[PDB]
């Protein structure tokens, strides 16, 4: 009984290894929005007469 | 006559998941025995918690 609780000890410091790690690289990503209409500024003045 | 063959049982060598997959280590004949691995919040696009 001894030996199975020493061997328990030695066994569970062998599982406390560190296997690897995981993460999610997304710093400097931006979402992109769409415009739907060209901005033009364009107007057409013309006198009453046409001239 | 009578049919000494027609089809059966066909094994199949791997199955594919059709789900995207968390990390993880191997969990079938092959048990291992290592801490599984850590995920980290990291690349945080906003400042939080600083």
């Amino acid at each position: 009984e001894d030996m199975a609780k020493i061997y328990g000890a030695v066994a569970a410091v062998s599982k406390n290894v560190n296997s690897s790690v995981t993460y999610e690289v997304k710093r400097g990503t931006h979402e992109l929005i769409k415009v739907p209409t060209i901005p033009h500024n364009l107007v057409l003045i013309q006198s009453d007469n046409g001239k | 006559g009578e049919i000494i063959y027609d089809g059966g049982l066909s094994s199949k060598l791997a199955d594919v998941v059709d789900k995207t997959t968390e990390p993880h280590n191997a969990d079938g004949a092959v048990k291992d025995g290592r801490i599984a691995p850590v995920k980290l919040d990291l690349e945080k696009q906003k400042l939080d918690k600083l």
